């Protein structure tokens, strides 16, 4: 269990509980196998598009457990692209549902000062 | 706002019809409540309102067969994470690094395939699916007599 | 059955990658359960999956000003039932019956409409349209100084 | 209250408490529109399509009242053209999802065989 995921589970927002329909099941296979092969960074333009439409990565009300898994590897991504922009306001526009995702992600699970996302 | 709304503006309704209808569209953008303002859209001469988000869609191929056979089972197994890191990462290389994928493929189907039973699960099948992609001559050898259903798959998906 | 299934098939992925996909995308054709056994689609070089029903829309002009008003009330009204089942069906001609029009209207703004107080209900919004567009000298007469959401939308759709 | 309505409230199917999102709440109010104006008729094609992709008129699993008012006119549009159709085939596909629905409503209600659309 990474420090993060102990983290979540210490919240009772992880308690909720949530019956997911097949759909949201097929969401999560999605980013599982999108994980677990190594391919986040290729599919940020796919996470940025489903954040548009959804609030999170599973269509729920409330974080959930893929949430905290995609965003511990998506973090540390997108605050490289950030770092080293010449032109952030654009970043800023084409990651800006995975920048308001992250924003309530880093808040929720305390990410300390030095490995949060410097927001604007 | 993942919402158009447009004018009946064209549509032969009659010009009262049209002021009727575009009036109480002009009356909704004007009382619109800020979370729910609408943007217009001027290439549709229809009336209506709709939603634009995106509708339902999977682009990962596992979620899309496991979606298709309702069988999210074995996610957790040795199996299944050993499909996803040790196989499926190898699939995004541009060209196949052969001595690894030999390997790989082998202990494959030494501790997790060994079967092509049935019933086939999404599992299952993900793995075999994943493993004949990277050595096929290794399946042929393994199973010369393939279950019909995956010999059928396997006869499409083999011409580009 | 409302879902439509493609192929990677270009996509620059890897040719290994492809296979990998058509395969896994074949075997969900094949192991698909009848009551979701999707179409397949051509002019789609992308793997994907997707429900192709309707998104939410409404083609009713009331329908529109109440959902964007969330103003569900007074539907019951006999000040709506009129607007509807009086004015609104007059709409429908190809030339307005101008003797009828002139009563009816003449009628919605003395039992119904007196006001355009507010705050303005979506009833009171509706009736006002639809007898606006009916008789809009008579509104004249009634309401020299509009409300400003209303003259504006006004302004707007007196335009063709 | 018309025979049919109070036929559906004799049923406890009519009990089943359901709560409308607003996107419901709309359809009811499109559909109520477009009965008291007189207007179901051109609107056919358009029940017809919602029909395709809804099980019944206000998105629900369960016959509403939208579904008992909006029955009680398109019964007898649909039964005189059907009856009047030089091509019944074509006729049942161009308002196939209706037929869906009207046979299991005329079942639901118990619409007498005179009154019925017979079947195919």
């Amino acid at each position: 269990m990474s420090d993060l995921v102990t983290k979540f589970e210490s919240l009772i927002i992880s308690k909720y509980p949530v019956s997911f329909t097949k759909e949201q099941s097929a969401q999560a296979a999605q980013w599982e196998s999108v994980l677990k092969s190594g391919q986040i960074q290729p599919h940020l333009d796919q996470l940025n598009l489903v954040l548009r439409d959804n609030t999170f990565i599973v269509s729920t009300l409330y974080p959930t457990s893929t949430d905290v898994h995609v965003f511990e590897v998506a973090l540390p991504l997108i605050k490289d692209l950030v770092a080293s922009s010449k032109d952030v306001k654009s970043t800023y526009t084409t990651y800006r549902h995975i920048l308001r995702w992250i924003d309530y992600m880093q808040n929720l699970l305390e990410v300390s000062s030095t490995d949060k996302l410097e927001i604007n | 706002m993942s919402f158009l709304i447009s004018f009946d503006k064209s549509k032969k309704h009659p010009a009262h019809l049209q002021l009727a209808n575009n009036l109480k569209i002009a009356l909704a953008l004007e009382y619109a409540s800020k979370n729910l303002k609408p943007e217009v859209d001027n290439d549709n001469a229809a009336m209506e309102l709709r939603n634009t988000k995106e509708p339902f869609l999977l682009f990962d191929a596992n979620a899309i067969l496991r979606y298709v056979m309702d069988d999210f089972e074995g996610q957790t197994s040795d199996k299944y994470q050993f499909a996803l890191a040790s196989l499926q990462n190898l699939l995004y290389h541009k060209e196949l690094p052969q001595q690894h994928v030999e390997v790989l493929t082998n202990k494959a189907i030494e501790n997790y395939l060994v079967e092509l039973k049935e019933p086939l699960t999404t599992t299952d099948l993900i793995l075999f699916a994943n493993v004949y992609a990277l050595n096929s001559s290794l399946v042929h050898s393994k199973f010369p007599e393939l279950p019909s259903k995956v010999h059928n798959a396997v006869a499409l998906a083999k011409k580009h």
